[PDB]
């Protein structure tokens, strides 16, 4: 639900 | 012995980065010999690498009907579903193949890395602890275990651990293996800035060596803007033209593009994921290519060319979702990276890095392998403005007079106020404030019971923690909310009577020392409390009794869920002082604490990923807020928490300045990088090579 910066 | 000495050749030769070759010989091996399990998975391996999964698949099913207790098979076949977002046939065939072999490490590991995807990190400790017991050097599991813990904030031997994650890439880097370490983890580890760089570069080579297959010559490239009426052509690539925060960040910036000099191309590499973010920036580019539909990388990297563009920008580094095969490939004169990845490429194939004077000062330009090319405040830019435009401007209730207790916002938040008898208006412009009244015990009652929406004198008035079922595209940031949203520290257990210090990102930035400080800073601050997220849930009771172990007792700390993205913006406004983390600062989620007016204390490290904080404090004008080393840091903090006239000078500047600064002026910023994109086309277009800008 959170998008988020990944590897 | 024919068939397996062709086997062994087309091994190293991958070893070496000679997919081709390597593709080549197992096909001769198979030939020779059509029975030959290993090579049939040897192939296959490299096949995937190709991204040819299912010519992939064929040949595991083939090794594994003539091996049936092939484990290594079944693992590297998992690989290859996963790969295909097909996690239940990739967990039937992990969990096969520990069911054939419990002692196969691999296997292990394998499975670890879909339990950590999944969100399932006490599993994927524990099966990495498995894989590092039947194989203790194993230096995959030993960084991926390594990463587990961080996320969770597991500091047990921290000091040790770093020291092996050292030594374990010391290692490989001078045995050209690749970095068991990934390049967008290596900030939060003591490397040296030498080992940083070398790990990203090992990783561009991956893409250099996928590349080479296609046998493509150089591109011919533009010499001038003839053929595109004068316009300089500029290609920005990514997979985050979505519901992430680099579209929250820079969704504006293609549609503020001046079309008289720039001529703008968006490439996305991920499909159309429905939002009004993907919708913005394929409405506003002047043309928006969807490559997620072009899998293969010759044949993307060719319809670049033949588009013209002069500066490829590269959005996402070492982040998922990366296709830097596009870039390898050279297919513009100039490439640049930008924004989405806070460290250096590694790559020769990279020739700029935008970025800024206080982020990337020009005594640290050999942690990066680009040139630097300065932005003149800030690299840093967000799309508060336009995504949150009703919290540019707060009401409160004065419940006992506070900013920051029970605050409104909304676009009709005026006219509401303006139906109220007995409005009085602080001068900081200036700040409504409610007295309390039947109107204002209605707000109260509303929230205390945890109730949707009420109205008042015809006004829409919601509570602040049910915007998702209100409106969910508001919840998101895709729209502007139509209603007053009401938000209070009563909503979130945090106490009306003292200064609350938050830090609202993933634990895994959070170490000892940067626990440390925060202890330091409370028990100076009597009844004062930390506010932090369950990001993850699973990090909460570990950071809670290193604490404790500090000296703080249990409610000096409290914990929220993650919040859908406008609920996160506007709670900020509740806080006092943000503690920035040191080891890796507040990125998107720093523009986010100061778009509330909230003051950042931060400490700017070396590595580009520890100074975005104190170059977005920088442009925005508050140096107060910079501290030198930990002492300060701490000062500042604990001057904010005590002197309360000065939190409110402080906070009075941030409120301002967020709009009379650069720091959130999304046209501004545009036109600064327009200049800064044709000092990188001049210098070029007059023979020169890639040189620094300053
Ligand atoms: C490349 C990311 C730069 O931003 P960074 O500060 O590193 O943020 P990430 O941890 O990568 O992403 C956080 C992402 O989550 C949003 N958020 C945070 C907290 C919350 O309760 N609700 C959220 O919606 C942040 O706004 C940010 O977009
Ligand atoms: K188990």
């Amino acid at each position: 639900v959170t998008p988020v910066c990944t590897a | 012995t024919h068939a397996d000495s062709l086997n062994n050749l087309a091994n190293i030769k991958r070893e070496q980065g000679n997919i081709e070759e390597a593709v080549r010989l197992y096909r001769k091996a198979l030939e020779v010999f059509p029975e030959f399990a290993a090579a049939h998975s040897n192939l296959a391996s490299v096949l995937q690498q190709q991204g040819k999964l299912q010519e992939a698949l064929m040949h595991y099913k083939e090794a594994i009907r003539i091996s049936p207790t092939f484990a290594d098979a079944y693992s590297n076949m998992g690989n290859t579903l996963k790969e295909m977002q097909d996690v239940q046939g990739a967990l039937q065939c992990y969990t096969r193949a520990i069911q054939i072999n419990p002692a196969f490490a691999d296997a292990h590991s394998n499975l670890a890395s879909i339990h950590k995807d999944s969100g399932n990190i006490p599993e994927a400790i524990a099966s990495y602890r498995t894989a590092l017991k039947l194989k203790p050097d194993f230096p995959d599991a030993y960084c991926n275990l390594a990463h587990c813990l961080q996320i969770v904030c597991d500091w047990t031997d921290y000091d040790e651990r770093m020291k092996k994650l050292v030594s374990i890439v010391a290692d490989q880097l001078e045995k050209n293996r690749l970095p068991s370490v990934h390049p967008h983890h290596s900030m939060l580890y003591p490397l040296s800035h030498g080992f940083r760089k070398a790990i990203a570069e090992r990783h561009g080579n991956l893409c250099l060596d996928k590349i080479n297959v296609l046998h493509k010559p150089p591109y011919e490239h533009p010499k001038d803007l003839k053929l595109s009426d004068g316009r300089l052509r500029v290609g920005y690539v990514s997979s985050d033209f979505g519901n992430h925060p680099t579209s929250h960040l820079m969704q504006s910036i293609p549609g503020m593009h001046n079309p008289d000099k720039f001529e703008v191309f968006c490439y996305a590499l991920s499909p159309d994921d429905g939002t009004n973010f993907r919708v913005k920036v394929m409405a506003e580019a002047n043309h928006f290519i969807d490559l997620s539909q072009i899998p293969c990388n010759g044949k993307a990297a060719d319809r670049i060319h033949q588009d013209g563009i002069h500066i490829l920008v590269n959005m996402n580094g070492y982040t998922k979702g990366a296709r830097n095969e596009l870039f390898a490939l050279r297919p513009a004169p100039i490439q640049a990276m930008w924004l989405g990845y806070p460290g250096t490429s590694g790559a020769l194939f990279m020739d700029y890095i935008i970025t800024d004077q206080e982020t990337s000062p020009a005594e640290v330009a050999e942690q990066y392998s680009e040139k630097l090319a300065y932005m003149p405040h800030t690299f840093f830019i967000g799309d508060h403005a336009n995504m949150f435009p009703h919290l540019k401007k707060k009401a409160v209730i004065d419940f006992k007079i506070y900013d920051n207790r029970i605050v409104l916002n909304g676009i009709d938040l005026k006219a509401f106020l303006d139906s109220l008898p007995d409005v009085k208006i602080v001068k900081m412009l200036n700040m409504p404030v409610i007295p309390m009244n039947t109107i204002a015990e209605a707000v109260i009652e509303m929230i205390n019971r945890g109730q949707i929406q009420i109205t008042i004198n015809g006004f829409s008035i919601s509570n602040g923690l049910a915007t998702t079922q209100i409106n969910n595209k508001a919840a998101t940031g895709e729209e502007v909310p139509r209603t007053i949203i009401v938000t209070t520290r009563s909503q979130y257990g945090l106490p009306e009577d003292a200064i609350v210090y938050c830090n609202f990102n993933q634990l895994y930035k959070i170490d000892p020392s940067t626990l440390q400080m925060w202890a330091n800073i409370l028990k100076r601050v009597p009844n004062s409390v930390l506010w932090l997220l369950r990001f993850p849930a699973v990090g909460e009771p570990n950071i809670q009794q290193y604490a404790q172990n500090m000296g703080l007792p249990q409610n000096r700390i409290i914990f929220s869920p993650v919040a859908p993205k406008e609920e996160h913006v506007r709670r900020g406004q509740l806080a006092d002082v943000c503690l920035d983390t040191p080891l890796c600062n507040g990125h998107t989620t720093g523009m986010d604490v100061l778009w509330a007016g909230t003051p950042m204390v931060t400490m700017p490290g070396e590595t580009l990923a520890s100074r975005v904080a104190a170059s977005q404090l920088t442009c925005l004008g508050c140096l107060e807020l910079i501290a030198k080393n930990r002492q300060e840091y701490e000062d500042i903090a604990v001057k904010l928490g005590t002197d309360l006239e000065y939190l409110k000078k402080v906070r009075g500047k941030v409120w301002k300045q967020r709009i009379s600064s650069p720091l959130f002026n999304t046209k501004q910023y545009t036109m600064e990088l327009e200049r800064l994109y044709l000092q990188m086309w001049e210098h070029y277009a007059a023979g020169n090579k890639p040189d620094h800008m300053i």
